[PDB]
């Protein structure tokens, strides 16, 4: 599941990216971050 | 009647064309089981609920017996052996807003799977545990006109062909053929068949008599079901050299 | 108790064939020539069914508008209404309950309990608002429900008539509830009537049809000899003579059984009455 | 763990909603309901 969860969260904070906000496009990646860390 | 608003609604006592449906293309994933497509318009039954809903074009590819997108998980599930047809396409033409319609929510996630033909109808606030997080992660569509190729909100609708132990199969008639005169034919009017030539009638039936025999059980006088007008039957020329 | 004969009325076309002026047997479900019916007027209380009836009125009134049928005659087994407002009639599978009182210038649909679910509407056009008399029969076979009628004058204030009519078929519907009783559909006024019931059997009838095609008038044949040898040689008109027409077995009564003498053995009970284990 | 994490994506997305993208979130939403089934 690892690898595809983070995969897809990913995805979703390039897309956040494209879509100008950065502040939650970082939050979710500290999050992913947080998997790396959990 | 979107898919947790799910209505078992009644269609009976009717014949409903279905094959002018193939033709006109208006549906766009035509798939089903239980029965081959052009052979129900020929034989159906009583017990032919509906639904019509509004899913994410997403997850339309799942619509099975067992088998379901998981979005749809509660929202509405099948089981097999499932006599009937399941029939989609498009709806994000006006079923979508800009901003998104969140005027709908569609569930996501319990304790417990669901089984078929029934649901969880209640708002849902997903719990954390025992308790939710003591706030809400319960979600609701969004639709923009411009929305994705995955993410039109699809139009959905499902058919029912079962039947109790009730009267009333109620199906496509035979379009209904000509008739033909002073040719001897293998003839088949509503179950009544037989051969001979039809020919004038002069006998004078009464109006509730659908066909007619004169002693010893020969068939001779039928009306005809499409102008209660009277034909003659005689099994024609016959016999041995 | 009321009771009255049933003389002569109480035939109906068998079947939605045609025949031309000839003789022709059949066995279906019909009532005895010269049988007893029950009528009144205080109020008429629930009758039942029980396979195949047979309705009638009286002259000067229609404050009876139909009949309601069913076997627990409640919400729980789907049940049905027959009555029209004057201008376009109503069958229903609608789920009406027996109140101490169902009936109806005029409260309509008084005899409302609960409309609640119904699965089956029906609508369409009349049959009837020193007038006509009301023929009527009603029966339920293959998961069926039956009809048959006629509309046709009366006179003599008192009771039945005699002479002899057809009946005829209104439509046919597929609806296949349970029904084993049902009630009169009555009214209070705030009114002499006469409503007829009879029961069916099953007996073998021998219809006569006319030139055009329709049944002057048949006659079974268990009512007495002279009527059995009559569908015994397919006509009216017995020649001078003799003839066996079927026959009989005087049954036996009670199926006595004899055996052995004695019969009881093997013991058995001091086995369980014992001691130890 | 808990669904706290889920529940801040889906804090997330609403922003986004109220943003005015109309694709994003709900692309956020379907893999949020990836995580959960996964
Ligand atoms: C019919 O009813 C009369 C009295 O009303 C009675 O004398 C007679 O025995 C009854 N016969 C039958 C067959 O019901
Ligand atoms: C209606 O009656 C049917 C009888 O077949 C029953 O199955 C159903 O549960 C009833 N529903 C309501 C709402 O009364
Ligand atoms: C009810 O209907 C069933 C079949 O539809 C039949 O077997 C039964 O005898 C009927 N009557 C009662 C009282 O259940
Ligand atoms: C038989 O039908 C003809 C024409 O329909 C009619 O004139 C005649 O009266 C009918 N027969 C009898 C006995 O009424
Ligand atoms: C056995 O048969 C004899 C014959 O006379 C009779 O007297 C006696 O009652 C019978 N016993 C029983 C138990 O029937
Ligand atoms: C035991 O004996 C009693 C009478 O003392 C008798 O009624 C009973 O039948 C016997 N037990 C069984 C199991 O039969």
């Amino acid at each position: 599941d690892k690898e595809w969860i983070l995969q897809k969260i990913y995805e979703i904070m390039r897309l956040l990216d494209e879509l100008x906000d950065a502040e939650a496009s970082m939050r979710v990646s500290d999050l992913i971050y947080e998997f790396m860390k959990k | 009647a979107s898919v947790y608003a799910w209505n078992r609604k009644r269609i009976s006592n009717c014949v409903a064309d279905y094959s002018v449906l193939y033709n006109s293309a208006s549906f766009s994933t035509f798939k089903c089981y239980g029965v081959s497509p052009t052979k129900l318009n020929d034989l159906c039954f009583t017990n032919v609920y509906a639904d019509s809903f509004v899913i994410r074009g997403d997850e339309v590819r799942q619509i099975a017996p067992g088998q379901t997108g998981k979005i749809a998980d509660y929202n509405y599930k099948l089981p097999d052996d499932f006599t009937g047809c399941v029939i989609a396409w498009n709806s994000n033409n006006l079923d979508s807003k800009v901003g998104g319609n969140y005027n709908y929510l569609y569930r996501l996630f319990r304790k417990s799977n669901l089984k078929p033909f029934e649901r969880d109808i209640s708002t849902e606030i997903y719990q954390a545990g025992s308790t939710p997080c003591n706030y809400f992660p319960l979600q609701s569509y969004g639709f923009q006109p411009t929305n994705g190729v995955g993410y039109q909100p699809y139009r959905v609708v499902v058919l029912s062909f079962e039947l109790l132990h009730a009267p009333a199969t109620v199906c496509g008639p035979k379009k209904s053929t000509n008739l033909v005169k002073n040719k001897c034919v293998n003839f088949n009017f509503n179950g009544l068949t037989g051969t001979g030539v039809l020919t004038e009638s002069n006998k004078k039936f009464l109006p509730f008599q659908q066909f007619g025999r004169d002693i010893a059980d020969t068939t001779d006088a039928v009306r005809d079901p499409q102008t209660l007008e009277i034909l003659d039957i005689t099994p024609c020329s016959f016999g041995g050299v | 108790p009321a009771y009255t004969n049933s003389f002569t009325r109480g035939v109906y076309y068998p079947d939605k064939v045609f025949r031309s002026s000839v003789l022709h047997s059949t066995q279906d479900l019909f009532l005895p020539f010269f049988s007893n019916v029950t009528w009144f007027h205080f109020d008429n209380p629930v009758l039942p069914f029980n396979d195949g009836v047979y309705f009638a009125s009286t002259e000067k009134s229609n404050i009876i508008r139909g009949w309601i049928f069913g076997t627990t005659l409640d919400s729980k087994t789907q049940s049905l209404l027959i009555v029209n407002n004057a201008t376009n009639v109503v069958i229903k599978v609608c789920e009406f309950q027996f109140c101490n009182d169902p009936f109806l210038m005029e409260s309509e649909f008084r005899v409302y309990s609960s409309a609640n679910n119904c699965t089956f509407e029906y609508v369409s056009q009349p049959f009837l608002m020193f007038k006509n008399l009301r023929e009527f029969v009603f029966k339920n076979i293959d998961g069926y429900f039956k009809i048959y009628s006629k509309h046709t004058p009366i006179n003599l204030v008192r009771d039945l008539p005699q002479g002899f009519s057809a009946l005829e078929p209104l439509v046919d519907l597929p609806i296949g509830i349970n029904i084993t009783r049902f009630q009169t559909l009555l009214a209070l006024h705030r009114g002499a009537a006469a409503y007829y019931v009879g029961y069916l059997q099953p007996r073998t009838f021998l219809l006569k049809y006319n030139e055009n095609g329709t049944i002057t008038d048949a006659v079974d044949c268990a009512l007495d000899p002279l009527s059995e040898t009559k569908c015994t040689l397919k006509s009216f008109t017995v020649e001078k003579g003799i003839y066996q027409t079927s026959n009989f077995r005087v049954q036996p009564t009670e199926s006595i059984v004899r055996f052995p003498n004695i019969t009881n053995l093997c013991p058995f009970g001091e086995v369980f009455n014992a001691t130890r284990f």
